[PDB]
DNA sequence: AGATTTTATGTTTAGATCTTTTATGCTTGCTTTT
DNA sequence: AAAAGCAAGCATAAAAGATCTAAACATAAAATCT
């Protein structure tokens, strides 16, 4: 891979052949072992997704060694919650300092007390969602230079190396291994981190009144291809569709919360009042309100 | 040349000799 | 500043306005840029210059004096040199 | 007498030009105030263009970015909690004549891009 | 889905018993393990009692300034222009700290750049290191460690005695500029009062600390400036004195020298990377069977044959370089090829053999590279190792720039030619004293190269005593050094495949990380990874409409332009190929996880490629 | 009848939140040199 | 005429600035061991 400059400056048969690499990548097993005992670690950075792989070597291989699985393409899990989950579990010392580099300083002397007590690190996408900050990744390289924490780690995104430093590339002693599964993506992508129809179904649940003021907002809309706030007020007051401001500015507010109506302030100070939705559509669902 | 192969043909050459 | 009407200056700027003068300063030639360097940090430390709230040598900066008070220390300092106190009239 | 690595030389002296050429004379100047941002990309760019020899993208390589930008050699002016998106903007602190230092140990002629 | 796929848990901890060697005794008791342990550890030792023996002198230096400054306010401070491997020095730091607790002249704190991003963190870890290392030398908390309960234990210990608070700061250029000059200035306030000393770990120069150190920072600071010695001189004296030493059994080849000198030279300077890449080289090689722990020193080596079985037998006769042995012999290839016993007893001599020429090699080297490399121009080059790689690349004699050293060296005059023949002479016959001779197999080698070096001297005693004698001396000198003991890796002597390292591919697969490149040539053809027998392109950019999903979507991508549409992307995807839409939107997300789009922000229904 | 963890509680500081406001940047819409 | 270049415009977002809150830390009431 030698990438042109020029790019930037002008800008069935699948089961059973997927099933013959897994098992390929299956026999690499005690090759691992051997090398995960010279204090190498171990960073597979294939095309698809490795968790079963890695599971398959904490469930065949590290049946009885200590284990913490680190799941890195969690959304909301945090460096604190693995340094508490190794203090508080595996060791038995309670909740883990606040400054994290303090948590690694305390793990480091409670680990050089007891030798012959192994602790395997697997961490699925090393370059996970709440991993791709520099902090994190200094604290891994500092629990991966322990001699008796050993690990084995995904990588996934093509960026993920300008984030290791020469001193986190030295104390994560890497054994890079080209673990190319063909499977697809699935519990990566499965989490949080990667309509007139919802509109219908939000607006069957609204009172009389509410469908006159959204309907009042609709025909305005369609009428001039943002309602100003003073408009919608009077044309409410006039309808009796609402007793005060105080009720019709709770409305909007509620319409805020199921997205049918942006509000965009003025410069003036009067409040606009789009509807985030293309105007064949509104006008079919004007069409339907009737 | 696979090994088999060719330890075969040198057996065969010295058994030939 | 008195050309620029007040505009926010630099320590390049004003290292090449000071060197204009010190290449036929007949006095001035001698220094480094690194002791003029210095001389713009000890400005900075007397607030005489302050940080516009990037680089050392390129942070933008503002005089904190009145240009009256500039020309009473030209008359009210010690044993000034003749080329400074013809530089500052012009 | 910063003495370096010879890919980590290219990387710096290309983060130089990246910030002392401007945007817009990169088009002319390699498809064959202070200093500028530069995005990571456009490093890469312009690396792969002065280099001549087109190396593969190995990790060696951007960890040599990332470890030139923890020697205060490069600084992050912007970006930083999204290194990897690239929206990270960094920005060369270093002067020309370590630069023509550099490109008289390496044999790059840094003044012809200039 | 799997247990461990949970919504709410992020870390799953597996205990079994942890409170508060892992292989299986097969693999510890099995010989190749023993002697890969073996070689290790004595490589090990011989690299840190390099590096040690390289800092011993700025060591003194350090110890003496303390020693100085105890002896007798701006803090005293020592910068230490150490190299851009900052890792490296943190046992350059330790040692420090050894020698001032052996010599107890002082007590030492150590400021790492984590410890530190505000000036209350670096004085509560200053006080903090500096209490803990003098329990440690003969626990508070670290709320409470105020720089007034440093001044009170001070004077409730040391003031009856004066121990000076050395505060290594090894990482200067990670710092923050303002921690570290409020720090400066903390320290220089409680000079005469608490004796301080600041020696630093500057990777970069001095410029640097003229420009982080502002005008009242540096008005308190009367600095000293040691320099540790280069990365590179220190690669140069670990490959001569260790990887091309005589005593060792085991020794690279040419391509994985020169691949282990291109990651230092071209890449980084640390020297602990290119360690655990000869680490990994030296487990590669040792783990391929009991074959491989017959690579060894003599007495050892005969003890393994006599302990080995048959597999063992198989891969000693697999390996390339037995073929040849074989086709240049009826009965005996008989009683080789099958009878086994008779290779047990043919072993020795082919190992003897082996160690004896790699003794006479690196014996001709030291003979050839001072000859080559005192010429102007080096043909081929200066220091021993890269006369190391061009002789066991390829054969010597057929090369060009052997040619231009011949050339070169019959233009010289007779009194320098004399002088540098004389000059091999004797730096040949000192190595062969001091190296060669405590070695085991080293009475054969100086046996073998003795009567020719006489034979040299010889040649130059009838130059000096009568013009065409220079080509007579170089014609022995070329067929009693280069031409006998200095052959091709090709041309060693067979079962040679037990001693050198010759695998390259796997090794710097396994060491060189590129994920781009997996990458690239998964989405481009799977074909290369699956091996289907439908999935093959003739040419990269065909598209065919057997792919995975990946690659398609991928494809239509690569072929345009920077922002792009879904909606047509959509069109061509389905033109090429409901679960459809599902497909293309799984093929799209994986494709973002990947890094390679992103959605746009600003313009809903978009992808903007981050790759060019 | 007195010392020791043990536990329940209150305080304080770092982090999440609401809100304004300001800005670079992402995209657009012309705009203009080669 | 083709593609690089200057005002325009909304927008994520970034500072910030107060503000409120959750968890870490210091501390007191109290069963527990002697």
């Amino acid at each position: 891979f030698v990438p042109e400059s020029d790019g930037y400056f002008h800008s069935a048969e699948h089961e059973g052949s997927i099933n013959a690499i897994m098992e390929e990548y299956r026999s690499y097993f005690p090759k691992w072992m051997c090398i995960l005992n010279e204090g190498f670690n171990i960073l597979l950075y294939g095309l698809g997704s490795k968790h079963q792989l890695l599971q398959s070597f904490h469930r065949e291989v590290l049946h009885k060694q200590t284990v913490l699985v680190v799941n890195g393409f969690f959304p909301s899990l945090t460096i604190k919650d693995m340094l508490d989950s190794i203090t508080s579990d595996i060791l038995d010392a309670g909740i883990s300092p606040a400054n994290p580099h303090e948590a690694v300083d305390m793990i480091e002397e409670e680990f050089a007390l007891i030798p012959e007590t192994h602790l395997f690190l697997i961490v699925h996408n090393l370059d996970g969602a709440m991993l791709r900050n520099v902090k994190a990744q200094a604290i891994l390289s500092r629990l991966a230079r322990i001699p008796n924490i050993h690990l084995l780690a995904s990588i996934d995104h093509i960026n993920t190396p300008l984030l290791w430093d020469q001193g986190k590339l030295c104390s994560f002693n890497f054994s890079w291994w080209d673990c190319t599964t063909m499977l697809p993506y699935t519990n990566e992508t499965a989490f949080e981190n990667s309509a007139l129809s919802s509109m219908r179904s939000v607006f069957s649940s609204l009172t009389t009144n509410s469908r006159g003021i959204y309907m009042l907002i609709v025909k305005y809309q369609l009428k001039n291809k943002g309602m100003p706030f003073r408009d919608l007020y009077s044309s409410c007051r006039e309808a009796f569709l609402v007793s005060s401001d105080l009720a019709l500015r709770a409305q909007l507010t509620e319409f805020l919360d199921h997205k049918l109506v942006k509000s965009k302030r003025s410069v003036d100070g009067s409040e606009q009042l789009t509807i985030p939705i293309d105007g064949a559509l509104l006008q079919q669902f004007l069409e339907e309100q009737e | 040349e696979d090994y088999e192969i060719w330890k075969a043909r040198m057996l065969a050459k010295a058994q030939a000799k | 500043s008195q050309i620029y009407d007040r505009d926010s200056f630099n320590f390049e700027i004003i290292y090449a306005r000071f060197s204009k003068f010190a290449k036929v300063s007949t006095t001035m030639q001698a220094v480094e840029r690194s002791i003029v360097l210095k001389a713009f940090e000890h400005l900075r430390i007397a607030e005489l210059i302050m940080p516009l709230t990037v680089q050392k040598e390129f942070e933008m900066h503002k005089l904190a004096l009145t240009y009256s008070q500039i020309h009473h220390c030209m008359q009210r300092y010690q044993a000034l040199p003749t080329e400074v106190a013809q530089w500052a009239q012009s | 007498s910063l003495e370096l690595p010879y890919y980590a030389k290219f990387l710096l002296i290309a983060a130089f030009l990246a910030s002392h050429n401007a945007a817009k004379q990169d088009k002319r100047l390699f498809v064959k105030l202070g200093p500028k941002s530069f995005s990571i990309d456009r490093l890469l760019a312009i690396f792969y263009a002065i280099l001549e020899e087109k190396v593969g993208l190995t990790c060696n390589l951007l960890s040599q970015i990332s470890t030139l930008v923890h020697l205060n050699l490069l600084s992050f002016v912007s970006g930083e909690q999204n290194i990897m998106e690239g929206s990270a903007r960094l920005q060369c602190t270093i002067g020309l004549e370590f630069v023509l230092q550099i490109g008289k140990v390496v044999g790059f002629n840094v003044r012809q891009y200039l | 889905m799997d247990p461990t796929i949970s919504v709410s848990k992020g870390c799953f901890v597996y205990k079994n018993g942890a409170t508060r060697s892992l292989l299986g005794k097969e693999v510890v008791q099995q010989p190749f393990y023993e002697e890969y342990r073996k070689a290790w550890n004595q490589i090990n030792d011989h690299i840190a009692d390099l590096q040690h023996r390289s800092y011993a002198r700025t060591l003194e230096q350090l110890v003496d300034f303390v020693v100085g400054q105890a002896e007798r306010e701006v803090l005293p401070t020592a910068a230490l222009l150490t190299g851009i491997n900052q890792p490296d020095h943190l046992s350059q730091f330790t040692a420090l700290t050894q020698r001032l607790h052996a010599q107890r002249a002082a007590m030492v704190c150590v400021l790492q750049s984590r410890d530190c991003a505000t000036l209350k963190a670096a004085v509560e870890t200053l006080v903090f290191g500096l209490v803990e290392d003098n329990a440690e030398v003969e626990r508070l908390r670290r709320s409470q460690c105020t720089m007034k309960q440093l001044k009170s234990w001070y004077t409730n210990n040391f003031d009856s005695e004066r121990r000076q608070l050395v505060v290594i700061l090894p990482d200067f250029e990670c710092f923050n500029a303002s921690v570290l000059q409020d720090l400066i200035l903390i320290l220089s306030a409680h000079c005469g009062s608490l004796p301080f000393v600041l020696v630093l770990g500057v990777a970069t120069a001095m410029t640097a600390v003229h420009g982080t150190l502002p005008y009242h920072v540096s008005s308190k600071i009367r600095l000293r400036v040691f320099q540790t010695q280069a990365a590179p001189t220190g690669l140069n004296e670990v490959l001569d004195k260790v990887l091309l030493s005589p005593k060792y059994a085991f020794h690279l080849s040419g391509k994985t020298f020169k691949f282990l000198t291109h990651i230092f030279l071209y890449y980084d300077f640390s020297i602990h990377g290119f360690i655990q890449g000869f680490k990994y080289c030296l487990m590669e090689h040792f783990f391929g069977g009991n074959a491989f722990a017959l690579c060894t020193d003599y007495s050892k080596a005969l003890g393994r044959i006599k302990q080995l079985t048959h597999e063992d037998m198989e891969t000693i006769r697999r390996l390339p370089s037995f073929r040849p042995y074989v086709e240049q012999i009826c009965k005996r290839i008989i009683a080789v090829l099958t009878d086994d016993d008779y290779l047990k007893k043919k072993l020795p001599q082919l190992l003897r053999d082996c160690l004896l020429h790699f003794l006479l090699f690196r014996c001709s080297l030291e003979f050839l590279t001072e000859l080559v490399g005192d010429l102007p121009r080096c043909p081929l080059g200066k220091l021993r190792r890269e006369l190391y790689v061009n002789c066991l690349n390829r054969a010597i004699i057929s090369t060009p720039e052997y040619k231009e050293c011949l050339q070169m060296l019959s233009f010289l005059s007779k009194d320098e030619f004399v002088a540098k023949v004389n000059r091999a002479l004797e730096r040949t016959e000192q190595f062969l004293v001091e190296e060669i001779a405590p070695l085991e197999l080293g009475e054969a080698c100086t046996a073998v190269l003795r009567p020719k070096l006489e034979a040299i001297r010889l040649a130059v005693d009838e130059v000096v005593k009568a013009g065409r004698a220079l080509q007579k001396t170089l014609q022995l000198i070329e067929t009693q050094i280069v031409q006998d003991h200095l052959r091709a890796l090709q041309d060693a002597p067979p079962i040679h495949e037990l001693f050198v390292f010759s695998d390259i591919a796997t090794v710097r697969r396994n060491i060189i990380g590129a994920p781009r490149a997996a990458l690239h040539t998964a989405l481009n053809n799977p074909h290369f990874y699956m091996q289907c027998k439908c999935c093959e392109l003739q040419d990269q950019s065909l598209l065919v409409g057997t792919l995975p999903d990946l690659s398609v979507v991928y494809k239509l991508h690569l072929e345009c332009g920077r922002m792009i549409n879904l909606f047509d992307w959509l069109q061509a995807f389905r033109s090429v190929v409901p679960q459809i839409q599902a497909r293309f939107t799984r093929a799209v997300a994986e494709l973002q996880f990947l890094g390679y789009i992103k959605m746009s922000k600003r313009k809903t229904d978009h992808a903007t490629r981050l790759t060019w």
